[PDB]
């Protein structure tokens, strides 16, 4: 067939029309240039700034302080020189500028300045004059909780020896420093927590995090593997040290099978990164210096995987195991996922449980959601047994879900 | 490439490892067989690494029966495990059927055997190249088979090193109705044109089908046909 | 034999800038030496023992 | 690695293998089995070109099995030898066990069976060989069979395989006849499709090799066409093509 | 090392044959009670059509007139292995016209299973369980592709043998009565397992020392069905 | 903002009226706006942010009007913040506006940082709606049960005392409309869409995995109703990829609370999924879908041929009839070839030969293999 | 430790080369086998003769027994091989056995047959699944099918092939639990599942009946196309 | 290309394999960047099959 000649799509898209196509099209262009004359005519859209609420700002205070006080750069301390210690001048390092050697204020004092401290000076004179707190690096700081999760230790169910346990090691001391000081002894201060997927490690970790009442800070695998080298390390350095500043903290690692992996290698050097990444930290929870009163916790799927210098006690002190729960302990989480719901009164939840296979404490709420989702698409405001027996069904099934190689 | 084991195919088809013997055949000793009218020629360069090696004590035309002879593309051992192996066949077909192996006959049990060594992955083929000269029912016939099991029928031909100069060459420089003088300065000129460096009595050795019988040229005769003449 | 010495002698004589790769040193490389050869429009590229890169194509492995 | 040995699959199922000698039985020379009755023919023009191919023997490509069986050959070279040994072979255990001829589709069943188990056990490589069959035979007389590597066998009145085969059996349905389509129109028919599938402007005798089965004195004969005969059917269908020429 | 068992782990675990108990798991369950009365197995079909008939899948078979078995894994290599005990236990009783006893029958089949790298295959992928009598005590058997075998009172093989097992461990004692035994076994498979009891997908077999005849338990589920 | 939608498609006058309504509306906004105070505040705050202003970033607050500033020369500055500057918009890592002699922060500016999940953003949904999917309806409520009620109505589950789903899994054949039905529910409830293709987030860099996949829930969880989309999860989901895994996994059901932001995961290969993914506790919604079956193949082809001009002799049947055979996409592909096959042979109204041809030849060119 | 292999399991125990096999068998034609009151149907479909081909060499529906048949569906070549084993086993059991031949036994065989090909290395499996109907069930209509597995399993209803998994739901849809009266109704049954080929047209199915004491029988074309116009006068009763 | 007067982009497929993961996905995508800000264009993917 020949190709489609210009007169060919000329009649093509002229024959085929309705009577109609002239005026449509044209008012579609017409609609297009309207529009972007309305564009043109309101002009593009105030994109702003800050300026909270009008009343609440200004005064002529903010002016005066703008022209009276200084805008203050920030200069690395260095080798304070105390050659004579009456005048005892600094180094200081103003980043990608310069390096000066200064002297204080007549405000500050010697005491009130060491070495390093990342110090605050003047813009001309370069005099030192405030007290600056250290550089911690903000992918490190944003790590702390800040926010208290909602779950409490009654929400965990059945696990009561291992909630048991792990009080006593990240809670106890904090709690009740009398009782191991007076009887003189020196508690754990590293608790693992290992088990399979979805059994509720990381929902006792959040219910710590909810009753430490200190500054925990949690980690994930991801946050410490940096591409860079030795970033990593950096970033545990100065989580560490964080940790130091305050008056005892608790520190969390989820996952630590992303980095303690055990270390190998014939394998052309291996990953090694992530391996210089937990050696760094395998070193801050006991290596030179005492870490402090820093307790740390760490969850894993695959408790023999990690390196075993960090199983080491010391560092690891007790590990707890969340076993797939028992009769009474499902029994238990179904009665702590139930608390929330509308549900009838008489549910025979042991029931439930024992109709349950060895399911963890993740297929629990799932088939409790389950019940839910029935009654909700069912409309009723009550959910039934029959909804939960539909629920345990479906979680069952989907989660067993040719296959002629059985018996 | 798909040439470490021997008994699988490619994508495309191809069994690397035999073209490779086809690349260790004609990288060795070069030789041309031609046809003439009535016989059929044969010739064989004998050059080696040193003076110390007398060449006499290592033949390369070897006569498989007395119409029969046979040169080889250059692999000497493999040659020789498979020249045994002719002979023998030959010697059966002899006395099997009371007559002597026909030549086109022999070219294919030969080819046969060297199939039979094309498949299994704990063995490889003999890459030589084999022609043959025979005389059959009156009929003059020369013979290429190659480490694949195939064979052919060939006016005239050659192998080994420089063997495109030689195709050219009995290209332009052949006739069928070729006389066996004639025949065998044409094999000379076509050796002269593929090999390097001079040749004397010691330098080449042919082998010569006719309908009587076949024979090997002494050295005395093969410098008689390579120097004093073209 | 004196491939590297008589390909430098013509670089010099000429106005030409001589850039040399030896075959043993993927098509990124190529790549880069050909622009490289770009930048000075006389220039010239030399490979040494090309062969290795340059071996008749089959049904590839590994 | 899955495609390295005959014996595995892919986790489609497809076996690579055979595929890849089907993929060879793509280089090999164009050969067909044309349409005819009261008689066949096996057409298989050479591949073989070069001034000093002495072909003594005048056929390369069509094998006679016996004076009322012939097969084309398509594929490796020493495996197609060593096949049309087979099936001199597997005739004769016939023969000499029954004293009567061996029907078309058992031997062919009987290769392809054999081919298969060659395929099936590991350590060994898939015959690279594909192959055509005309016979007549006491419960179907004239018949034509094609045969793959894997061991795959079918009936087909016209089909081609080789160089350009897809484009050979697309022509041939194309301008496909039927019933009164006797042999002298297959040896037409197979004219026009080796001209037109070779590249050859008027395709040389001796690049063709073409055979033909007839029934004579109920004893039958397989007849190889020599050159002469190849000659004047080429030079008819040359002036055939003039002659459509004319009718423009 | 993962080509077969002649491969020796640094742990010298041969790493080809714990698949192999992996396979016994991949199966459908089964379980055998061993009780004073008699001794029980129970089977779960896992029927795939209605359309199928339930009893060409052979997952429950009787080896002798004397013993039934009862596997998980792979069903053809159970089929095999219930083949050879048939055959050894005819052989053994028409040569020495002496019963087999059940543990000799596990024996031969254990033997067989040590042939993948012993002589000159690959394990047999399959768990059984043996449930018979004899002149000197009705016994319940287990064996593994390993080749080695145990006497058992209370065992589960295949998928989810962890809690059913579990269970019958916990309802198993020395002085049941078959028909309690029973009972408690139906009302474990019927809460862990799949659902309620029916012909279709659940078979059983008992063995007492004084019946030879109707080794099975066929068409009078009837009366369990409403009153289980 | 964008124009209404205009619901006829055949060429018809009631088209035009919807039109020059438009047109009418829109040129009332041209008459309205062609026909056409706070000094205070702007010569106080607008006059101390003396122009020009320099752009720098926050690193730490200090005192309540006292904050550490960089700039793009890299250098270190503490400075004072005026009154003005909402501090709860403050951060560290946000750009912040200072005077140019004084360095003084004067204000918040608004992100135009981190590029790449800034245009993976999309919010492009808008050109299909469940309209535009037919016969799938047993998926279309199992979704909104999981992701669309929640977001719309979280009232009913908080009623309940149910904490929604937070997980779905969709699975199938490719061409069965996982895509458009991600994309469809995007649709319906305005929540912010993210969508981020598979193999994509595997990355050459060590951190850039679960970097990437942190700063996509960052950027998610910071639109707040947000529904997030990994088509062919298959090219993560069958170390360091393992490691990116473990980062998604724990995103979904580690420490802190998610909220609001709803994840969809698109599989080809469901059956290859690792076990991890597969979260009982936070992926309950499986969803499969199927090749359509005659009623859904129907609805497509007359979803996907209802904007083409059509013949009479169209029997739709013989075009729906045989069995299962191929998906949505197939059908769409189908319509398409149809309508170029009536446009070289010059039709511009599609007839019935042209879909079974562009049938046939579809099916010539769906799968292969020697006999 | 992947599958690479065909004596090796994956670390979970599943044997991948026996799945790929299943999913050979998955990319043949359709084939749908049933057994009725007394009589046993066969219809196979997808014939596609090519113009110049002639369907009848193919052979798609082959009988090896005094009284048994049906090919096996997957690669054809396997169909041969193991069509020639059961034409040797079949003769043979007859010829040995005090009693003829009878369905069960010559299944077993072919179970075993694919068993023992399969446990070996080396040794390509049969890909091929195959559905046999026999009358011998003492005197009683009963079908089977294969599996390359080395499995034997024994259908009311079967089927096998690109439409398993549609044209059983049919047979789950339709197969009626009341024995089938008249077994001319399961044969139109079974063109009626044949409507559903891969082409669809029913034009070329090849169908075989065998009534449980009687030898093969063939259906011609037409005789066939008679069923098929029952079947359509059936389905238009829809208004 | 020329003819249509839209932008011409080429990459071959040899050009995609690269030596590393996660580069090759990058690569195609913005290529497919490229395309679209260039807008009337056509995108060449000389010697596909060597991936
Ligand atoms: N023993 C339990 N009691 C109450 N809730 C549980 C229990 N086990 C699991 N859950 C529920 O299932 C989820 C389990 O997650 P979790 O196991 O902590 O993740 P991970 O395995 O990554 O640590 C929790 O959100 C929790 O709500
Ligand atoms: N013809 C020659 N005359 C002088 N020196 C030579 C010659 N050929 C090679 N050389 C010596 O060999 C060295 C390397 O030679 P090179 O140019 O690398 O040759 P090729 O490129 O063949 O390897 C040079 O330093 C040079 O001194
Ligand atoms: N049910 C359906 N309704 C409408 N269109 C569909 C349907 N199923 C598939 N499609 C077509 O297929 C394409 C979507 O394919 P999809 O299955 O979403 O891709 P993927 O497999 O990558 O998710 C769209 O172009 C759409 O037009």
């Amino acid at each position: 067939i020949r190709a489609l000649d210009e007169g060919d799509i000329a009649l093509l898209k002229t024959y085929g029309q309705s009577t109609y196509s002239r005026q449509i099209k044209q008012v579609e262009d017409d609609i297009q240039q309207l529009l972007k004359k309305i564009n043109e005519l309101t002009g593009i859209k105030e994109s702003d700034t800050g300026l909270a609420p009008p009343a609440l700002w200004d005064l002529a205070a903010d002016k005066q302080t703008l022209q009276s006080e200084q805008p203050l750069q920030v200069a690395r301390c260095t080798k304070i020189i105390n050659a004579d210690s009456e005048d005892p001048k600094y180094i200081i390092n103003v980043k990608q500028f310069a390096k000066f050697v200064v002297d204080l204020s007549d405000q500050v004092a010697p005491t009130d300045i060491e070495e390093g401290m990342r110090v605050g000076v003047d813009r001309n004179k370069y005099q030192i004059h405030i007290p600056l707190p250290p550089k911690i690096d903000p992918t490190v700081t944003m790590m702390q909780v800040e926010e208290k999760p909602d779950v409490t230790y009654s929400d965990v169910g059945g696990c009561k020896e291992q909630i048991e346990k792990l009080r006593e090691v990240v809670e106890t001391p904090l709690l009740h420093p009398e009782r191991f000081v007076n009887l003189g002894i020196e508690p754990p201060k590293g608790v693992l927590l290992f088990g399979p997927p979805g059994t509720g490690k990381t929902l006792c970790a959040r219910a710590v995090a909810n009753r430490t009442d200190a500054c925990f800070i949690r980690v994930i695998g991801s946050e410490l593997v940096q591409k860079y080298v030795g970033e990593g390390a950096r970033m545990v350095r100065e989580l560490f040290e964080m940790a130091r500043t305050k008056k005892a903290c608790l520190i969390f690692f989820d996952e630590i099978d992303a980095i303690g992996g055990a270390r190998f290698d014939d394998g052309a050097g291996g990953d090694n990164e992530v391996q210089r990444t937990m050696l760094e930290l395998i070193n801050q929870l006991d290596g030179f210096d005492p870490r402090g009163n820093i307790k740390v916790l760490m969850a894993t799927n695959r408790p023999d995987t990690l390196d075993p210098a960090l199983m080491r006690p010391g560092r690891l002190d007790r590990k707890i195991e969340f076993s797939l729960p028992d009769l009474e302990g499902r029994t238990h989480i179904f009665k702590i996922h139930a608390r929330s719901m509308s549900v009838e009164r008489d549910i025979r939840f042991e029931l439930l449980a024992r109709l349950c296979p060895n399911s963890t404490g993740a297929e629990i709420r799932s088939v409790c959601t389950e019940a839910g989702m029935f009654a909700i698409r069912a409309r009723r405001k009550i959910a039934t047994e029959k909804d939960f027996l539909e629920a345990v069904n479906k979680v069952i099934k989907s989660y067993a879900k040719r296959y002629m190689t059985y018996n | 490439g798909y040439s470490f084991s021997l008994t699988t195919f490619s994508p495309s088809g191809k069994l690397v490892q035999i073209e490779y013997a086809l690349a260790a055949v004609a990288g060795g000793a070069p030789s041309v067989g031609i046809k003439a009218a009535n016989g059929v020629v044969l010739a064989t360069e004998k050059k080696q690494k040193s003076i110390l090696y007398d060449e006499r004590s290592v033949h390369k035309v070897e006569p498989i029966t007395k119409h029969i002879g046979l040169v080889y593309s250059g692999m000497g051992p493999d040659y020789r495990v498979l020249v045994h192996r002719a002979r023998k066949l030959a010697q059966q077909y002899y006395l099997v059927y009371q007559e002597p192996i026909p030549t086109a006959q022999l070219v294919q049990r030969v080819a046969s055997v060297m199939q039979e060594y094309t498949q299994s992955g704990g063995v490889r083929p003999f890459g030589v190249s084999l022609l043959i000269c025979g005389w059959n029912e009156g009929r003059p016939y020369l013979f290429q088979s190659d480490p694949s099991g195939a064979y052919f029928a060939w006016k005239a031909t050659a192998h080994g090193k420089n063997y495109v100069n030689g195709k050219t060459f009995l290209e332009k420089r052949y006739n069928e109705d070729l006389e066996l003088e004639d025949a065998i300065h044409t094999a000379i000129l076509t050796l002269k044109e593929s090999f390097e460096g001079q040749m004397t009595e010691d330098n080449i050795e042919v082998g010569i089908c006719n309908e009587a019988g076949f024979r090997r040229l002494t050295p005395t005769e093969v410098k008689d046909y390579l120097a004093a003449i073209a | 034999c004196g491939k590297t010495m008589l390909a430098k002698a013509v670089a010099h004589h000429t106005t030409a800038a001589f850039i040399r790769v030896v075959g043993s040193e993927g098509p990124r490389m190529v790549r880069d030496v050909f622009r490289l050869a770009k930048e000075n429009a006389p220039a010239i590229i030399f490979i040494d023992e090309i062969d290795a890169i340059a071996t008749k194509r089959f049904d590839a492995q590994t | 690695r899955y495609d390295s040995r005959t014996t595995i699959f892919s986790p489609e199922g497809r076996l690579y293998q055979v595929e890849y000698a089907m993929e060879a039985i793509g280089h090999a020379g164009t050969c067909l089995g044309i349409l005819a009755n009261d008689g066949v023919l096996l057409a298989a023009e050479r591949r073989n070109i070069h001034k000093l191919l002495d072909e003594v023997f005048f056929s390369e490509k069509i094998y006679k099995l016996n004076e009322d069986m012939a097969c084309s050959v398509a594929g490796i070279t020493s495996d197609a030898n060593v096949l049309t040994n087979e099936l001199r072979l597997i005739a004769q255990r016939y023969l000499l066990q029954y004293q009567e001829p061996i029907p078309c589709e058992q031997l062919v069943t009987a290769l392809c069976d054999i081919k298969q188990a060659y395929t099936q056990f590991g350590g060994k490589r898939p015959f690279g060989v594909s192959l055509l069959y005309i016979g007549w035979d006491k419960h179907y007389g004239f018949q034509l069979y094609q045969s793959d590597p894997s061991g795959n066998y079918g009936g087909w009145k016209a089909t081609c395989i080789g160089n350009n085969s897809a484009a050979a059996v697309s022509m041939l349905k194309q301008d496909y006849k039927e019933g009164e389509m006797t042999l002298k129109s297959a040896l037409a028919l197979a004219i026009k499709v080796l001209n037109k599938t070779m590249d050859v402007s008027k395709l040389s005798a001796e690049k063709v090799e073409i055979a033909t089965l007839t029934r004579e004195n109920g004893k039958t004969v397989i007849r190889v066409l020599k050159q002469k005969e190849v000659e004047q059917l080429i030079k008819k269908h040359e002036e055939e093509e003039a002659k459509a020429e004319r009718e423009k | 090392y993962d080509r077969g068992v002649n491969t020796f782990s640094p742990e010298g675990r041969l790493f080809q044959v714990e698949y192999a108990i992996e396979a016994i798991k991949l199966g459908s369950t089964a379980i055998g009670i061993q009780t004073s009365e008699g001794v029980c197995l129970a089977v779960e079909k896992r029927i795939t059509s209605p359309l199928m008939e339930p009893s060409s899948i052979e997952k429950i078979v009787e080896i002798d007139a004397h013993i039934g078995c009862a596997m998980s894994g792979l069903i053809a290599d159970a089929k095999t292995l219930i083949d050879k005990a048939r055959v050894e236990t005819q052989n053994h009783w028409f040569t020495y016209n002496e019963t087999m006893t059940v543990e000799s029958v596990t024996q031969a089949v254990s033997n067989l299973a040590l042939q993948f790298g012993e002589e000159d295959s690959r394990p047999f992928g399959v768990a059984l369980l043996f449930g018979g009598v004899d002149e000197k005590g009705p016994q319940l058997f287990h064996m593994d592709p390993s080749g080695t075998f145990v006497q058992c009172d209370a065992r589960a093989i295949g998928s989810a043998s962890e809690g059913a097992q579990s269970s019958l461990q916990e309802v198993y004692h020395k002085s049941m009565t078959l028909k309690e035994a029973i009972k408690s076994s139906l009302i474990i498979l019927k809460q862990v397992m799949e659902e309620k009891l029916n012909a279709t997908n659940i078979e059983l077999a008992t063995v007492q020392p004084g019946q030879n005849f109707h080794m099975f338990t066929k068409e009078e589920l009837e009366e369990v069905i409403k009153d289980i | 903002s964008k124009l209404p939608l205009v619901t006829p498609h055949t060429q018809c006058r009631l088209k035009l009226l919807k039109l020059e309504r438009i047109k009418d509306y829109l040129l009332m906004e041209e008459e309205f706006i062609r026909n056409q105070k706070q000094e205070e505040e702007r010569s106080k705050v607008d006059d101390l942010r003396g122009t020009p202003m320099s752009v720098g970033t926050l690193e730490e607050i200090i005192d309540d009007n006292h904050a550490i500033v960089s700039t793009s020369v890299g250098s270190e500055h503490y400075v004072s913040i005026l009154s003005f500057v909402d501090k709860d918009l403050l951060e560290p890592g946000c750009s912040v506006l200072l005077n140019h002699k004084v360095h003084a922060v004067i204000g918040v500016l608004m992100d135009d940082t981190d590029p790449l999940v800034t245009v993976m953003k999309v919010e492009k949904a808008p050109q299909e709606t469940y309209a535009d999917i037919g016969g799938l309806d047993n998926q279309i409520q199992e979704i909104k049960e999981s992701v669309e009620l929640p977001l719309t109505h979280p009232e009913y589950y908080e009623e309940m005392g149910i904490k929604p789903p937070k997980g779905v899994i969709l699975y199938g054949p490719p061409g069965t409309g996982k895509t458009l039905l991600a994309k469809a529910v995007a649709n319906q409830t305005s929540a912010t869409f993210l969508r981020v293709v598979g193999s994509e987030l595997i990355q050459k860099y060590l951190g850039d995995g679960p970097k990437l996949v942190r700063e996509l829930f960052r950027v998610a969880e910071e639109h707040a109703p947000s529904i997030v989309f990994i088509d062919e999860i298959d090219a993560i989901g069958t170390r360091e990829i393992q490691r990116t895994m473990l980062e998604l996994l724990n995103q979904l059901d580690g420490f802190d609370s998610r909220g609001d932001v709803k994840v969809i995961m698109a599989t080809n290969r469901i059956e290859t999924l690792d076990p991890a993914l597969i979260r009982p506790g936070r992926i309950d919604r499986k969803i499969e879908f199927p090749l359509p079956d005659e009623k859904t193949k129907k609805r497509i082809f007359q979803i996907h041929t209802s904007r083409m001009t059509l013949a009479d002799d169209v029997t739709l049947d013989d075009l729906i009839m045989a069995k299962d055979d191929l998906s949505g996409a197939d059908i769409k592909a189908i319509c398409t070839e149809a309508g170029l096959m009536a446009l070289r042979e010059r039709r511009m109204k599609v007839t019935n030969e042209d879909f079974k041809k562009s049938k046939e030849n579809v099916l010539y060119k769906k799968q292969e293999g020697t006999p | 430790s992947y599958d690479r292999a065909i004596t090796v399991f994956s670390p979970d125990g599943h044997l991948f080369q026996v799945e790929y096999a299943q999913e050979a068998v998955k990319k043949g034609s359709t084939a749908v086998g049933v057994r009725g009151r007394d009589i046993v149907v066969l219809g196979v479909e997808k014939k596609s003769v090519a113009k110049l081909q002639d369907e009848r060499t193919v052979r798609k529906i082959c009988a090896l027994d005094d009284n048994v048949c049906m090919a096996f569906a997957g690669l054809t070549a396997d169909a041969r091989i193991v069509i020639n084993r059961a034409r040797v086993e079949c003769q043979s059991h007859r010829l040995t056995v005090e009693d003829p031949v009878t369905v069960e036994y010559i299944t077993r065989y072919i179970a075993s047959l694919k068993q023992r090909y399969t446990q070996s290395n080396g040794r390509r499996p049969f890909g091929i699944s195959a559905l046999i109907v026999g009358f011998d069930f003492d005197g009683t209509p009963r079908l089977y099918q294969t599996d390359p597995s080395g499995t034997y399993h024994a259908w009311k209803a079967n089927a096998i092939g690109r439409g398993a998994k549609s044209v059983r739901e049919f047979l789950e849809k339709n197969y009626t639990d009341e024995a089938i009266e008249t077994d001319d109704l399961t044969i139109k049954l079974v063109i009626k599942a044949l409507l559903e080929v891969v082409q669809s047209g029913g034009k070329n199915i090849e169908l075989a009946v065998m009534r449980r004491d009687q030898s093969l029988k063939i259906l011609n074309p037409e005789e066939i196309e008679k069923y098929v116009a029952e079947i359509e006068k059936e389905k238009e009763e829809n208004e | 290309a020329h003819h249509t007067d839209c932008t011409f982009i080429r990459v071959s497929g040899s050009e995609l394999v690269q030596k590393f993961i996660g580069e090759g996905a990058r690569m195609v995508r913005e290529l497919f960047v490229m395309a679209r800000e260039h807008a009337p264009s056509i995108i060449f993917m000389d010697e596909i099959d060597s991936i």
